[PDB]
């Protein structure tokens, strides 16, 4: 463990679980996801769940939230996962973003970033130079 | 979705400029 990263899992899960017990389950997971436009069923959700969940407990613990969080760091230039972030990076759904629905993201998911915060972001992920991140940026950006 | 979102919104985040 990295004492940069001494407890950033507790960070994030400290904005996510609400009920106290510190495991986020479907409807907790829901809202969260509910708060970024998008609106699924129980087994969309459920899905999610099984997609993290390896023990067959069916939600997400401790074990997982550091097995995972390998994974994903090792996994992220894979396919799909290149447009599952894009796509919570997303809100309008038109293929790009900039000062829009990205400060949305952030405050519903657990980041701080101001302005001149993302302003970085943006000259961070804005290889083609129009002041934007797109499809055809991320994937760069998402590996390199 | 929202635990590997977040792992991923990190790895987005933390390259030479921004944390
Ligand atoms: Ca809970
Ligand atoms: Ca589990
Ligand atoms: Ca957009
Ligand atoms: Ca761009």
């Amino acid at each position: 463990l990295t004492e940069e990263q001494i407890a950033e899992f507790k960070e994030a899960f400290s904005l996510f679980d609400k009920d106290g017990d510190g495991t986020i389950t479907t409807k907790e997971l829901g809202t969260v996801m509910r708060s970024l436009g998008q609106n699924p069923t129980e087994a969309e959700l459920q899905d999610m769940i099984n997609e993290v969940d390896a023990d067959g407990n069916g939600t997400i613990d401790f074990p997982e939230f550091l097995t995972m969080m390998a994974r994903k760091m090792k996994d992220t230039d894979s396919e799909e996962e290149i447009r599952e972030a894009f796509r919570v990076f997303d809100k309008d759904g038109n293929g790009y973003i900039s000062a829009a629905e990205l400060r949305h993201v952030m405050t519903n998911l657990g980041e701080k970033l101001t302005d001149e915060e993302v302003d970085e972001m943006i000259r961070e992920a804005d290889i083609d130079g129009d002041g934007q991140v797109n499809y055809e940026e991320f994937v760069q950006m998402m590996t390199a | 979705m929202d635990c590997l979102c977040i792992v991923t919104t990190k790895k987005y985040r933390y390259q030479d400029e921004d944390t």
